[PDB]
This record gives C-alpha cells, sequence and structure tokens, in this order.
C-alpha cells in the first residue's frame, strides 16, 4: 500500500524527489489527557528559511532534495514552549516521493510510518513520555496549506492531508 | 493614534456563527502575529489562537479546534475570527492583540477595544416592568422596579424623570435560562416621603423602541 | 502549564503596599508578564520578563521572581490602580487578582419584595431580596419557601463597589410560576454577613 497525494497541476515523473525533512507547528492551549499535537507549519517563508536544511528546491511543509542527518533524525526549534516557533525536522533516511504524471504523487506508507515513529520518539524527548499525534494543516494560502514545490518552470500544489493522520503512544 | 479597532457587539442564536473583525489603524500586519483572547463576563482571559498574516497559517487552542476559523485581509490590514456552532458558553468579550513575530516571547500589545458576543435563543423583545412596592427598616424605606424579559442589552432606568439620583442602585442585568435579560433598580428613600412623594421609574429599551414608566405605590 | 495566581481578591487602602503572587508549576525562567485590566477596558502590559517595566508605566509598579515563584508589587496604591491583574506566559494566563478598596465593616440593610399582581397576571412570580450598602462583598443569601431550603431558582446580582462609601449592594431574585407561587404561603430570604452577629431573615406570607 502507498499514500497518495492529489496534486495540481500534474507533476511529471522527473519531478520525483527525496523527502529530507519537514517543518511542524505544535498546537497550543490546555491539552487533554496524554497527547501532544503537531501539524504542518503555520508559519511563512521565514520558518522555512530558519531551518537551513533545504537545497535548491523551494518547498513548503516538506523539504525536497535537501540536507540529510548523519545517523538519526534530529529536531530543532528556537523555543520548544513557544508554539509560534516552528519545529524543524531533519530526517536521516530520505523518503522517496514519486509522481506518476496523472495528478497523483505517491509515497511508501510503511517507510513514512517508519520515519514518523522516529519523529514521534524524538519529540517525546522534548515534551515527555506523551502520545504524539499528527494532524493535517490548519489552513493558509495555497502555497502553505498544500505541499507546494517548484520543478523545472512549474509550481505544484499537493494536498498533504494523508501524510499527517497518525497517532503514536 | 495607532490602535486596533474591532467590530461592534453582536448577538447570535445558539448553533449559529459570528464573524468578528479587527482592523489595524496606523500599522500593518506584516511584522506581527495576531492573537485572539476571549473573556467571559466575570471570568479570566482565555487564548483562542493566532494567525500568520503572511501565510494565513493558524494555530487554534485545542478547545476550539473544530469550530473556530481565523482569516485576514492584507489589502485592508484586518484580521477576522469566525466561531461556528455557537453555544451559551461562548458568551464573552473577544479581544484581538498584537504579538511580534521576531520576539522570543509573547508580549500582548495593542489590544482591541473588545467585542461582546452574546449567545441566546431570544429575539428582540421589549421589557415588562413590575413595581417593587415598599412595605413594613428604620427611617429609610426601600422601593424599586423589576425589569424582566427583554433582549438585548442595554436598558436605561431613571427615577422621577431623572430628578432622583441619590441612593439609586441599579443592578447589572442577568441572562436568564429563557434567554432574556432581567435587572432590578432600587432606591432608598425616607419613610416620611411615602404617601407624600410620587416615585416613578422610567425604563428605556432602545433595541425595541420601548419606553415604560411605572409608578410604584405603597400598600 | 498551570497558572496559580493568588489571592483571588484583596482590599487595600490608598498608600499601602500591594503584593500579588503568581507561581507556575514548571520552570519558565525569568519570562513572565503582568497585565492590568481596568473594568470595561482591555488588558494593559505593565511588567514584562518578571522584573522589567514597559515604557509609560509609573515606577510604583514592580515585579520580581525567577523559576516558578513570581511576585507583583505596587509600592504605593493610587486611585488609578484599582483593577484586576493577570500574569501571562505564552497562551496561558493566571486566574487574576482583583484589587479592591478597604473601608470599615458595614452591615447590609435587608428588604423583601413580594411579586406584584401585575406580574401575577402574566403567569410568573418573582420575589426580590435586597441587601443595601454593605462591606465586604462576601455574603450569603438563602431562599426558604415554606421553611424549606430552595435551590436552582435563585439569581444573584452584585453592584460594583460604590465610589462614595466603598460598599456593595445585592439583589437576589426567586422566580416561580404562578401555579407554584400560590401553593406555599410563607417566603423568606435569610442573609449571613460579617456585620451581622446572627443571620438576619426577612419574611412575608402570601395574601397578608
Ligand atoms: C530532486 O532531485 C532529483 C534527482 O536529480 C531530480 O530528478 C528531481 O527533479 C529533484 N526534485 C525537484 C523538485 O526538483
Ligand atoms: C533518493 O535517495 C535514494 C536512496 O534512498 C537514491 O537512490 C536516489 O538517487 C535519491 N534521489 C531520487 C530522486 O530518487
Ligand atoms: C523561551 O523564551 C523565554 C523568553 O525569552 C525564555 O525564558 C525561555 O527559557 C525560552 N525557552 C527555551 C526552551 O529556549
Amino acid at each position: 500500500d502507498t499514500i497518495t497525494l492529489p496534486c495540481r497541476p500534474a507533476p511529471p515523473p522527473h519531478c520525483s524527489s527525496n523527502i529530507t525533512g519537514l517543518i511542524l507547528t505544535r498546537q497550543g492551549g490546555y491539552s487533554n489527557a496524554n497527547t501532544v499535537i503537531f501539524r504542518p507549519s503555520g508559519g511563512d517563508w521565514r520558518d522555512i528559511a530558519r531551518c537551513q536544511i533545504a537545497g535548491t528546491v523551494v518547498s513548503t511543509q516538506l523539504f525536497l532534495n535537501g540536507s540529510l542527518a548523519e545517523e538519526e533524525v534530529v529536531i530543532r526549534s528556537e523555543n520548544w514552549t513557544d508554539n509560534a516557533k516552528s519545529i524543524c525536522v531533519q530526517l536521516a533516511t530520505s523518503v522517496e516521493i514519486a509522481c506518476t504524471g496523472a495528478g497523483h504523487c505517491a509515497i511508501s506508507r510503511a517507510k513514512w510510518a517508519n520515519t514518523l515513529k522516529q519523529i514521534a520518539s524524538k519529540l517525546r524527548e522534548q515534551y515527555g513520555a506523551k502520545t504524539i499525534i499528527f494532524k493535517p494543516s490548519s489552513g493558509g494560502d495555497p502555497e502553505f496549506v498544500n505541499h507546494s514545490f517548484n520543478c523545472g518552470g512549474e509550481f505544484f500544489y499537493c494536498a498533504s492531508t494523508q501524510l499527517f493522520a497518525s497517532t503514536w503512544f | 493614534q495607532v490602535q486596533s479597532v474591532q467590530s461592534g457587539a453582536e448577538v447570535k442564536k445558539p448553533g449559529a456563527s459570528v464573524k468578528v473583525s479587527c482592523k489595524a489603524s496606523g500599522y500593518t500586519f506584516t511584522g506581527y502575529y495576531m492573537h485572539w483572547v476571549r473573556q467571559a463576563p466575570g471570568q479570566g482571559l482565555e487564548w483562542v489562537g493566532w494567525i500568520n498574516p503572511n501565510s494565513g497559517g493558524t494555530n487554534y487552542a485545542q478547545k476550539f479546534q473544530g469550530r473556530v476559523t481565523m482569516t485576514r485581509d492584507t489589502s485592508i490590514s484586518t484580521a477576522y475570527m469566525e466561531l461556528s456552532r455557537l453555544r451559551s458558553d461562548d458568551t464573552a468579550v473577544y479581544y484581538c492583540a498584537r504579538v511580534s513575530q521576531y520576539s522570543s516571547g509573547w508580549y500582548f500589545g495593542y489590544w482591541g477595544q473588545g467585542t461582546l458576543v452574546t449567545v441566546s435563543s431570544a429575539s428582540t423583545k421589549g421589557p415588562s416592568v413590575f413595581p417593587l412596592a415598599p412595605s413594613s427598616s428604620g427611617g429609610t424605606a426601600a422601593l424599586g422596579c423589576l425589569v424582566k424579559d427583554y433582549f438585548p442589552e442595554p436598558v436605561t432606568v431613571s427615577w422621577n424623570s431623572g430628578a432622583l439620583t441619590s441612593g439609586v442602585h441599579t443592578f447589572p442585568a442577568v441572562l436568564q435560562s429563557s434567554g432574556l435579560y432581567s435587572l432590578s433598580s432600587v432606591v432608598t428613600v425616607p419613610s416620611s416621603s411615602l404617601g407624600t412623594q410620587t416615585y416613578i421609574c422610567n425604563v428605556n429599551h432602545k433595541p425595541s423602541n420601548t419606553k415604560v414608566d411605572k409608578k410604584v405605590e405603597p400598600k | 502549564i498551570q497558572m496559580t495566581q493568588s489571592p483571588s481578591s484583596l482590599s487595600a487602602s490608598v498608600g499601602d503596599r500591594v503584593t500579588i503572587t503568581c507561581q507556575a508549576s514548571q520552570d519558565i525562567n525569568n519570562y513572565l508578564n503582568w497585565y492590568q485590566q481596568k473594568p470595561g477596558k482591555a488588558p494593559k502590559l505593565l511588567i514584562y520578563d518578571a522584573s522589567n517595566l514597559e515604557t509609560g508605566v509609573p515606577s510604583r509598579f514592580s515585579g520580581s521572581g525567577s523559576g516558578t515563584d513570581f511576585t507583583f508589587t505596587i509600592s504605593s496604591l493610587q486611585p488609578e490602580d484599582i483593577a484586576t491583574y493577570y500574569c501571562q506566559q505564552y497562551e496561558f494566563f493566571g486566574g487574576g487578582t482583583k484589587v479592591e478598596i478597604k473601608r470599615t465593616v458595614a452591615a447590609p440593610s435587608v428588604f423583601i419584595f413580594p411579586p406584584s399582581d401585575e406580574q401575577l397576571k402574566s403567569g410568573t412570580a418573582s420575589v426580590v431580596c435586597l441587601l443595601n450598602n454593605f462591606y465586604p462583598r462576601e455574603a450569603k443569601v438563602q431562599w426558604k419557601v415554606d421553611n424549606a431550603l430552595q435551590s436552582g431558582n435563585s439569581q444573584e446580582s452584585v453592584t460594583e463597589q460604590d465610589s462614595k462609601d466603598s460598599t456593595y449592594s445585592l439583589s437576589s431574585t426567586l422566580t416561580l410560576s404562578k401555579a407554584d407561587y400560590e401553593k406555599h404561603k410563607v417566603y423568606a430570604c435569610e442573609v449571613t454577613h460579617q456585620g451581622l452577629s446572627s443571620p438576619v431573615t426577612k419574611s412575608f406570607n402570601r395574601g397578608e
């Protein structure tokens, strides 16, 4: 099984990249029970630039063809208690995202769940032994609510909703 | 004067939605996050969420995750909050505030004047006035008027066409379970003036175009 | 984060030293803000980062603390400092501490009002209890119908502090239907207050 992301327009097969990290936003307020919630980033291009882990490809939510980590995935933030400060994730094993050309890009479901569990484990280090929950983007302009990226004189908009819908105890 | 101006007070039925505006006067949004904080009539401050004006991204409190939506209009420097599926618990004053994007902490500044949102199933209704007749404390007797079943606020109550203003204690209105407001306006007068002085309360309800004058007689 | 701000309310004279404490449950370092909200207005920042003073705030205001224990102090209370003060750290606010004015103790004058027949014609009956000009606000009103304690049918209303004698006033309303008002005969509201040695009761019988 794979995870399908609807894109617009249809990215050609040569726009397939490697997910080398992502950018997150922690949901605030009085949390309930044993859960901490994370979504795609609610910031602008400032939050993506603060990472300095991306390559030549401009991209939101997911970093494509960027910098990998040495051994394990590693996360940074200016302030872990400020939810207005985004959480930068740098993977150690890149996830292949391959587009068919008919409007759907695909991602291995098992390898994505594999990296999400590594992310959730590293997030429990910064917020205690809690349940990690990933949820879709809260909203924003089409450039930031979708996984947007440029590829050879183009700019695509891919809904990343199916990527953020898991729970980790 | 640099300030944040908000839309006027609103009344909504339970289950409906309300959209509150927060327009920047003398400044722009590009360097700040806009936060929304609400305060129930007698309660403390509660944070609702923030919005990124450059991207439209948001981060709502988990309490309002499924029902609140924040947008902004950069061309007019106005932030919006729309709360859907309103319930009686949502009756509060909703503020907007400025927080620097480049700041290490949250320093709420340049608050709006506040927006009173009242959730009630009632329609605009004029108030019924009933007298509180004095009866058998010392040299001072107490009399008043009972203003029940009206919506929405406010009602102005004067005594003797505005001539009697000493010893008048007009209590804040209370929202009843029926969805209507009710207050009491009392005044302490010497017991000698009863029977020799005519006491009339003048109630004015501008939302319903109703003015009622009630003379309060003893025994 | 849990914000415990104490006390909930306090009364002080003009010129006394007011001290408000906000203590967090977790190590927040030196970052803690203090807001002042006068009635009807929006909160206003006075102290940021526990000890620093925002521009334009008088020097009588001060704050201190680090880690989890923080204090907010007003050196010399002024007639423009009566308000509710909140501690804030990110999205979490303290419960608030309302500043009140201290005067001598005053016993409330209690009155009772039977429902007027003009209201009896409408199908509802409202009984009103009054506590005029008293201090402190801390009071207790109990409605007794046929010498039976009533609950769920009472509504209270407190006036704001008087600017002249610095007292409060109280109105408790007991709302019953006409059919239920005509049943029981005797109605009374019992009041307990510091200024009263024993609880005071005002009562009437329906139809007298
Ligand atoms: C990432 O690199 C691969 C390999 O060179 C390339 O084919 C692909 O187009 C790149 N992705 C983007 C979005 O440019
Ligand atoms: C992505 O990484 C894989 C190994 O995980 C590598 O074979 C491939 O060349 C990289 N780039 C693309 C565009 O697949
Ligand atoms: C977050 O910022 C505040 C205020 O600058 C500071 O006190 C606190 O230590 C910071 N926390 C972290 C984890 O950096």
